[PDB]
DNA sequence: CGCCCAGCGAGCGAGCGAGCGCCGAGCCCCAACCGCCGCCA
DNA sequence: TGGCGGCGGTTGGGGCTCGGCGCTCGCTCGCTCGCTGGGCG
């Protein structure tokens, strides 16, 4: 339940603030004496007398008028009579039950008029804005400041005897803290010991936009336009909206960097109804390999199910049902990188911060064979970079699509075969020697998605071996 | 006119009223046994001023 | 039978925003120059 | 035993930026002030 912080300046000088006031009013205000309760450690010498009675009458009339105009006699409130540095005021608080923010202005004016006609008897105080309500921003710009219950122990209770004079409230949680410094200090300490997000109309939509972007797979400005140009333009009209685009892009990238598995984005949603039309199916059936077993092997390799043997190697000359599928996978995944086989010093320069490691027509190098075996055997390792600091490369499904025997690991100006069995015991050999026709067409991203999805609808026992079973 | 009154304690007397010399004084009336002697007598006024200075010190 | 509530409505202005504009500092990237090094007897 | 030539840093200045305060447009809604209609019957 919110509250409205109303400021009511208590006229200190009855001669200047209320010129021409009758003597009976001043006599009645000065003759009314007050006394703190028995269990009150507050000093009465510091507290005033006539200002106290004036504030009591003012707050009583205010509460009466509020209960009469709001039709909510059981509403909570919290009044605190203080002494400003140059004028007296009150931090009145009233609940918003039965009184919306678009009707508070009229009720405030009505209460002010009633108080001027009753208490002051027509004479209006001449203080600068003696009756007003706290706003979220100075001037006529900000709206009504709808505080919370935590505002009492954060500004009112902290104030002590010097700035405090009196207080009135019906809340059961702030009864003994009306005229007692010990109770106020105890409540303040409890509130400080007790004490996360923020709800706003501008952030609620951003929290859904950032989630929809990752769902659609957007990681740049072109991907946003690919879905809807008008939608992208709407989120970049002003500078505040333009910087929001960069912020959302960076956050989506840093989040995609920490999903859980690559297949989370490669695996399709809806099932497949016609797999024969897919180009991957024909590519796998032409080279002499069971499409079902190949799909199961691909699914197990992309899901890190094999672990040590979580690698696939397509053999045979270039572009033989090997380069098309790899290119389609690279175009489907968010980020990719080609293993620069020519640069033996830093061959993984392009595979930095990438989800898949693609080896297109490249031979194995001995300069990064030991470090590569760790990532291939399901192990983490921080490798160097090309003129850049190292970076951990978590176990990621690597794909090789070369023509020459990868076992012939090159070591500069020579060749060796010591890493033959170690690299063969952690990779799958796909003898794809059949060459595709000129009118075969390139594989699309939807085709790879449908292939990865069908790989799940028909699962088969994948045997951990080097040579993959062919299509009988 | 909206300012506050000049509220002070007993230390304001020997700090402005008593230090004033004869040309800046004519007569005075009080009732305190300590300040009664320092009405029209300058010696008593100076003595009270010195006493207040030694006390505040 | 010429008034009756009395039921209805049509604004109605003092409010409420909220939304933009124009400074106001406050970061941020960029270009005309300093330190240090290569180049020959 | 000796001097004449270029390259990375600056570092304030023109510029973008996010905020504040300040103002200026739509909406509003208890209140007012009439106009008139079964009913008196």
């Amino acid at each position: 339940p919110g509250f409205y912080e109303i400021v009511i300046k208590v006229p200190s000088d009855l001669d200047e603030h209320l010129p021409g006031i009758s003597d009976s009013f001043v006599n009645w205000v000065a003759e009314k004496e007050w006394e703190l309760p028995p269990d009150s450690d507050m000093d009465l010498n510091l507290i005033e007398q006539a200002p106290l009675t004036v504030a009591e009458k003012l707050q009583r009339d205010f509460l009466t008028e509020w209960r009469r105009v709001s039709k909510a006699p059981e509403a909570l409130f919290f009044v605190q009579f203080e002494k400003g540095e140059s004028y007296f005021h009150m931090h009145v608080l009233v609940e918003t039950t039965g009184v919306k923010s678009m009707v508070l202005g009229r009720f405030l004016s009505q209460i002010r008029e009633k108080l001027i006609q009753r208490i002051y008897r027509g004479i209006e105080p001449t203080l600068p804005n003696w009756f007003a309500v706290t706003k979220t921003r100075n001037g006529a710009g900000g709206g009504n400041k709808v505080v919370d219950e935590s505002y009492i122990p954060n500004y009112l209770l902290p104030k002590t005897q010097p700035e405090l004079q009196w207080a009135w409230t019906n809340m059961e949680q702030y009864l003994s803290a009306c005229l007692n410094l010990t109770e106020r200090k105890r409540l303040v300490a409890q509130h400080l010991t007790h004490v996360p997000v923020i709800r706003s109309k501008t952030s609620a939509r951003y929290m859904e936009l950032v989630g929809w972007l990752v769902d659609k797979g957007i990681t740049s400005e072109k991907q946003w336009i690919q879905e809807d140009q008008a939608s992208y333009i709407s989120f970049n009209a002003a500078s505040n909206s333009r910087s929001q685009i960069k912020a959302a892009l960076d956050n989506a990238g840093k989040i995609m960097s920490l999903t859980k598995t690559a297949p989370d984005y490669l695996v399709g949603q809806q099932p497949v109804e016609d797999i024969s039309s897919n180009r991957i199916y024909k590519i796998l059936e032409l080279n002499g390999y069971d499409p079902q077993y190949a799909a199961s092997v691909f699914l197990g390799w992309a899901t890190k199910k094999f672990g040590k043997r979580n690698t696939i190697w397509l053999f045979g000359p270039a572009t033989t049902g090997k380069t098309n599928i790899a290119e389609a996978i690279a175009h489907t995944v968010p980020f990719y990188g080609c293993v620069n086989w020519t640069n033996e010093n830093f061959p993984f320069n392009d595979c930095v911060d990438k989800m898949v490691i693609w080896w297109e027509e490249g031979k194995m190098t001995a300069k990064v064979v030991e470090s590569a075996k760790a990532i291939l055997g399901g192990s983490k390792v921080r490798v160097d970079q090309k003129c850049k600091s190292s970076a951990q490369i978590d176990p990621t499904p690597v794909i090789v699509t070369s023509n020459t025997n990868m076992c012939a690991v090159i070591d500069g100006n020579s060749t060796t075969f010591e890493h033959q069995q170690p690299l063969q015991d952690r990779m799958f050999k796909f003898e794809l020697t059949r060459r595709l026709d000129h009118d075969f067409g390139k594989v699309t991203k939807q085709e790879v998605k449908d292939f990865f999805r069908w790989a799940k609808d028909h699962v088969v026992e994948v045997e951990h071996e080097f040579y993959v079973k062919k299509g009988g | 006119a909206g300012g506050g009154n000049k509220v002070v304690d007993e230390s304001y007397i020997p700090n402005y009223l008593l230090p004033k010399t004869q040309p800046e004084l004519q007569w005075a009336w009080t009732n305190m046994e300590q300040y009664l002697s320092a009405c029209l007598n300058l010696t008593e006024r100076k003595r009270l001023v010195a006493q207040h200075l030694t006390h505040v010190s």
